[PDB]
C-alpha cells in the first residue's frame, strides 16, 4: 500500500 | 494450476471501477483518481499491473475480485554494477520512494496496491499474479525491452499482519532495519516496512538483507 503522494 | 473460474490478466480500463472499489474496501489509504488513471498508462503504472478475475459459472462474464497496481522505477537496492546495497532514505523525503543511484541500468517493480476480496483467498490467486509479473519481467528483454527488473518491492503498514505474512510467504524480506517513519499522511501509526524480493538475474541476492540504511 503506497501512500497517497 | 488456477482454481476453476479464476484468471489473471493485464489491468485494463474496464477493470478499474471494480478494483478501485476493492481497494477502497481493503486498503485504508484513499487514492485520488490520478492514481487509477496512471494505472492505465504503460509509462506510469500500466505495464505490470494485473487484474484477478472470477467467473462463478461458464455463463458469467469474468468479474474483478482483486488486483495488483504496479509501477516501474529505477532500482534502489543495487549499485550500478549490481551489488546489493543498503537503501538510501533521505530524511526530508520519507514519503518518497527510496532513492536509486543516478543513471542505474537496473529497474524495480513497485507494488503500489495489492488487494483480494476475502471469499477468493487461500487459492493462490495473488501469488499467481505475482508470478505472472515476475515471468513478464523475465521475458521482456528477449522481446526487445530495455527493462531489466531485478527487484519487486512494496510498502507494508506496520499494523498489517495479513500483508506482512503474505509478502514473507512470497519470499520478500524487510529491508533497512526499521520501518519508514512518517510514510503515511493520515494513518496511525504512520509507519511502513519496505519489503523486497530480488528476482531474475539478481535472484541469488534475495537472502542478502541489510539491517540498516543510509
Ligand atoms: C500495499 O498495497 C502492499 S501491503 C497491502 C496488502 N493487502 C492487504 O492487506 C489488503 C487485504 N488483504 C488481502 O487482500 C489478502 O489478505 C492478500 C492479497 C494480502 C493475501 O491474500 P491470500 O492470502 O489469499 O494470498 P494468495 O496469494 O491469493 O493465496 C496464497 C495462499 O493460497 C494457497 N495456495 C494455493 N496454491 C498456491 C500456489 N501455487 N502458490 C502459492 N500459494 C498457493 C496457500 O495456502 C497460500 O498460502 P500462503 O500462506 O503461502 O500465502
Amino acid at each position: 500500500m503506497v501512500n497517497a503522494l | 494450476g488456477l482454481p476453476s473460474g479464476a484468471s489473471i490478466v493485464p489491468l485494463a480500463q474496464e477493470h478499474i471501477p471494480a478494483l478501485r472499489r476493492i481497494n477502497s474496501l481493503l486498503l485504508p489509504v484513499a487514492y485520488p483518481d490520478s492514481f487509477y488513471h496512471k494505472a492505465l498508462d504503460p509509462l506510469a503504472s500500466g505495464l505490470f499491473s494485473r487484474a484477478i478475475l472470477w467467473q462463478d459459472t461458464n455463463a458469467d462474464p469474468p468479474k474483478v475480485v482483486g488486483g495488483l497496481i504496479c509501477r516501474l522505477e529505477p532500482n534502489p537496492f543495487l549499485s550500478v554494477t549490481g551489488e546489493p546495497t543498503p537503501v538510501q532514505l533521505p530524511a526530508d523525503q520519507p514519503q518518497r520512494a527510496p532513492q536509486a543511484p543516478k543513471d542505474t541500468p537496473f529497474h524495480a517493480i513497485y507494488i503500489q496496491s495489492l488487494a483480494l476480496l476475502s471469499p477468493y483467498r487461500s487459492l493462490g490467486l495473488a501469488a499467481a499474479a505475482l508470478d505472472h509479473i515476475i515471468a513478464t519481467a523475465a521475458v521482456l528483454p528477449a522481446a526487445g525491452s530495455n527493462i531489466d527488473a531485478r527487484t519487486i518491492y512494496a510498502h507494508v503498514w506496520t499494523e498489517n499482519e495479513e500483508g506482512l505474512k503474505w509478502y514473507e510467504s512470497r519470499g520478500f524480506v524487510k529491508e533497512g532495519g526499521e520501518p519508514v517513519k512518517g510514510y503515511y499522511f493520515k494513518l496511525r501509526p504512520d509507519t511502513a516496512w519496505i519489503v523486497r524480493r530480488h528476482i531474475g538475474e539478481s535472484a541469488k541476492l534475495n537472502d542478502v538483507v541489510h539491517h540498516h540504511h543510509h
